[PDB]
């Protein structure tokens, strides 16, 4: 790849009391043209790990393929649930791929988020992994996962990598991150986490031209990786001055 | 023999390749593996009776049953290292197929590729041919069971039930009595334990637990690979043992 052509905009991932909540609008744009409006941008790596991306879609699909087969081979050698690769392992692997490609001046034009649960003590999902069946879609309750057992990593084009309690990509690094550094807190419930993520996505919808309001939410919890039903985010303007007709303003001068 | 059996690349004057037959003898001397098609799944069993005198081996640590994509069972009788080589190749072919096509490699194509890989080691005068025969099998609702067995000569055939390794003839005699396409895998477990007790004279009711590997792909496991839990193998083992001790 020589530059972005088809791109996704921004991803938000935060720890809350039951695991990881990661969000991305389902949009991939061809420049300023919103060609694809139903694109999946958060992928499941294993029952405890997800991958989100911004930037070029083809590079993201390549990386998703790499990780899919890495998880398959991991399962091929597994003899106990502890053998499954952690989110930290996948974050290291992706950071390494990016570093190697930087040294060749051949990067993937992506920013990546690797998030998940960094422990095996909260459930027995990795005892019998199902690649092609999902049993969630039984009537059990989520386990509270200690923040230290959760992992959210970031990788950029130059191989810069780090972890934190909340990670953002793209325009979320300005709009969402400001509100998160102001307002995020530990052990949030699903309701509070969802409310904060929705506020961030609403600001992005109002201020990022590449964004959309069709939001995909994914959760990684004691029940595994869960894709929520995509939903349209209601975004109303926050001032009546926007809606005031121009003809009611003075006709003279630069009134617009 | 007569000097014609020192190389896998020399035909004997009667048209036979003796190194391949010697490999066959090696495989027939090795431990037993079988795969059986049932009504709602396939069941695979490896009897590691050659390790009966190895008392210090960690319990249930030696397993000869692997899988490819979490939905294909692959096992063997013969050299462990060669079998691991072939299994690595099988997984590599599955990875390449997914990379190229984004769908899992069909069972029969994978079997052809593995058999060609094995056959390629019988062609040159400087490579040792693989000393192992491979069972590769899958099962899904629509297609029922598919079981293939690959020979060291590279010939792959399709079976409803297969036994390789030592004592395979007696095991086949026991297997052929009942039509297992109408029996469920769980019910087949007890039959298999009885067959082991009879056919392998090195196996008794004391080492049946630690010397037998059981796996299946069935409806219960959502048609994905799974080792049969001990909570299922225990009642079946006890029942087979008591029934046998009765007669």
């Amino acid at each position: 790849t020589l530059g972005p052509v088809v791109t996704g905009t921004s991803v938000i991932a935060i720890k809350y009391k039951h695991g990881i909540m990661i969000a991305a609008d389902r949009k991939a744009s061809y420049g300023s043209y919103a060609k694809f409006q139903n694109v999946e941008r958060i992928f499941k790596i294993n029952n405890k790990t997800v991958m989100g991306f911004s930037g070029e879609l083809a590079d993201a699909q390549y990386l998703h393929e790499l990780l899919t087969r890495k998880n398959i081979n991991n399962l091929s050698e597994k003899k106990r649930k502890e053998d499954m690769y952690t989110p930290q392992h996948y974050h290291s692997y992706v950071s390494r791929v990016f570093y190697v490609r930087k040294n060749r001046i051949d990067p993937l034009f992506n920013n990546i988020i690797i998030a998940g649960i960094n422990s095996q003590k909260y459930d027995n999902n990795d005892d019998n992994v199902l690649l092609y069946t999902n049993k969630n879609n039984n009537n059990e309750e989520y386990k509270e996962i200690h923040k230290d057992d959760l992992y959210i990593g970031f990788v950029d084009m130059h191989g810069t990598n780090f972890c934190d309690d909340y990670i953002t990509t793209g325009y979320a690094r300005y709009f969402a991150l400001t509100l998160l550094r102001d307002h995020y807190k530990d052990n949030m419930t699903e309701e509070e986490a969802r409310i904060l993520i929705n506020e961030c996505l609403r600001i992005l919808y109002f201020r990022d031209a590449t964004s959309s309001n069709f939001i995909q939410i994914v959760k990684v919890t004691s029940k595994g990786v869960e894709y929520e039903e995509p939903y349209i985010l209601p975004c109303v303007l926050n001032s009546a001055d926007y809606v005031y007709p121009s003809t009611l303003l003075p006709p003279a001068g630069c009134m617009w | 023999s007569a000097g014609y059996d020192l190389s896998v690349s020399t035909f004997s004057p009667d048209g036979r390749l003796y190194q391949v037959e010697y490999i066959y003898k090696s495989i027939n001397n090795n431990n037993t593996a079988l795969c059986l098609e049932c009504k709602d799944g396939i069941i695979c069993c490896c009897i590691n009776s050659n390790m009966d005198k190895n008392k210090m081996i960690k319990k249930n640590s030696y397993n000869r049953i692997y899988h490819v994509n979490n939905n294909i069972i692959i096992t063997y009788s013969g050299f462990d290292g060669d079998a691991r080589n072939i299994i690595d190749r099988a997984r590599s072919e599955a990875n390449t197929y997914y990379y190229n096509f984004h769908t899992n490699i069909p069972l029969h194509i994978l079997v052809n590729r593995i058999s060609l890989y094995i056959h390629a080691y019988t062609l040159y005068w400087h490579m040792r041919p693989f000393a192992a025969s491979i069972i590769i099998s899958s099962f899904n609702e629509k297609d029922k069971g598919d079981i293939y067995c690959i020979e060291p000569n590279g010939a792959c055939y399709k079976y409803s039930g297969i036994v390789i390794g030592k004592n395979k003839e007696m095991f086949k005699t026991e297997i052929e009595k009942k039509d297992y396409k109408d029996i469920n895998v769980r019910d087949a477990i007890e039959d298999i334990y009885k067959f082991i007790l009879t056919s392998d004279d090195h196996m008794n009711k004391n080492n049946l637990q630690n010397l037998v590997n059981f796996s299946w792909i069935c409806k219960e496991s959502s048609y994905e690979f799974q080792n049969i839990h001990e909570e299922i193998l225990t009642p079946a083992l006890n029942k087979a043992v008591e029934y046998i001790e009765k007669l």
